[PDB]
């Protein structure tokens, strides 16, 4: 499976180098 | 005393005499406090939905 | 290699089913944010209005 | 009878005081005002 292309290693959140996005959450501090 | 009491009454029914201004800096704090609590609720909820 | 007429016909279904997942995820997050906003708006209105009544 | 009870309390004293003195508060519980302070409006908390 290493030589077929598949990754037999465990793939975690930090291996899928997914591109980070941004919606309008995580408000600033005390802005009210 | 009629002069003084009604002068203060119609100088106060606008909102300027001391007694009504000692209960207004004591209730604006309560409203500010409730609003800060609302804001903190929304902040935590949205940063939870994110993760 | 990967070009097998049957291993290339079911990978595409595993993909067609992974993407409906993400569509559901995004629509659901939209609804969640709408819910939180409704609650925040109602609570602010109540605080201000009843403070003034008081 | 009285002496033995007081003795067990004075054996637990050290761990109990350095446990109540290193108490933490969970920040979101402080900001959403979920905790209570009845035993602090009365001084009944075992401060340092």
């Amino acid at each position: 499976e290493v030589f077929l292309g598949d990754h037999p290693e465990p793939i975690y959140e930090s291996n899928l180098n997914l591109p980070s996005y941004n919606h309008n959450l995580t408000l600033p501090e005390d802005r009210g | 005393q009629l002069v003084r009491l009604q002068t203060e009454l119609q100088m106060c029914l606008e909102g300027s005499h001391p007694e009504l201004q000692v209960y207004y800096s004591k209730i604006a704090a309560i409203r500010d406090y409730k609003l800060h609590r609302a804001y903190q609720r929304q902040k935590y909820e949205l940063s939870c939905i994110n993760t | 290699q990967g070009d097998n007429g049957q291993y290339a016909r079911q990978v595409r279904d595993l993909e067609e089913e992974r993407d409906l997942e993400l569509v559901r995820l995004r629509l659901f997050e939209e609804y969640r944010v709408s819910r939180s906003g409704i609650e925040f708006q109602e609570d602010i209105e109540k605080a201000k209005a009843e403070h003034e009544k008081l | 009878t009285i002496y033995e009870r007081l003795l067990e309390i004075k054996q637990m004293n050290e761990r109990v005081t350095k446990e109540i003195n290193t108490r933490s508060t969970v920040t979101f519980a402080k900001d959403l005002d979920l905790l209570s302070s009845q035993l602090s409006e009365m001084g009944l908390d075992f401060v340092g």
